[PDB]
């Protein structure tokens, strides 16, 4: 009634960026698709000359 | 840090903030933000989502 009455008396907000580091970029990209063919070409050339041992030993 | 707030927000849009609206019924909608970086200001300027 008196004394104190003179003054006065959720779910999901879904953030995303959190506490990780900063990020950067560059545009000098992508030789790498050539080596996948270099590697599998030269791999064949190994077997090709293993065959050239065998095809001369068989003579 | 916790504040049950109560505020009166004024209309800033130039075309209507001073318009003398004549008799009739009018739809009046507005959109309000929830983004604390937009809504609040901090002395350090730190991120408030984090």
């Amino acid at each position: 009634a008196a004394a104190a009455m003179t003054a006065t008396r959720m779910p999901s907000s879904g953030s995303s960026p959190s506490v990780p580091s900063s990020i950067i970029a560059e545009e000098k990209l992508l030789a790498l698709l050539a080596e996948l063919e270099a590697l599998s070409r030269q791999l064949a050339a190994l077997t090709q000359q293993v065959s050239e041992l065998r095809e001369q030993q068989q003579q | 840090r916790y504040v049950p707030f109560h505020i009166q927000v004024p209309q800033k849009f130039f075309a209507i903030k001073n318009l003398l609206l004549l008799p009739g019924s009018y739809t009046y909608e507005w959109n309000f933000r929830k983004d604390v970086n937009m809504i609040l200001q901090s002395s350090l300027g730190n991120d408030l989502r984090v």
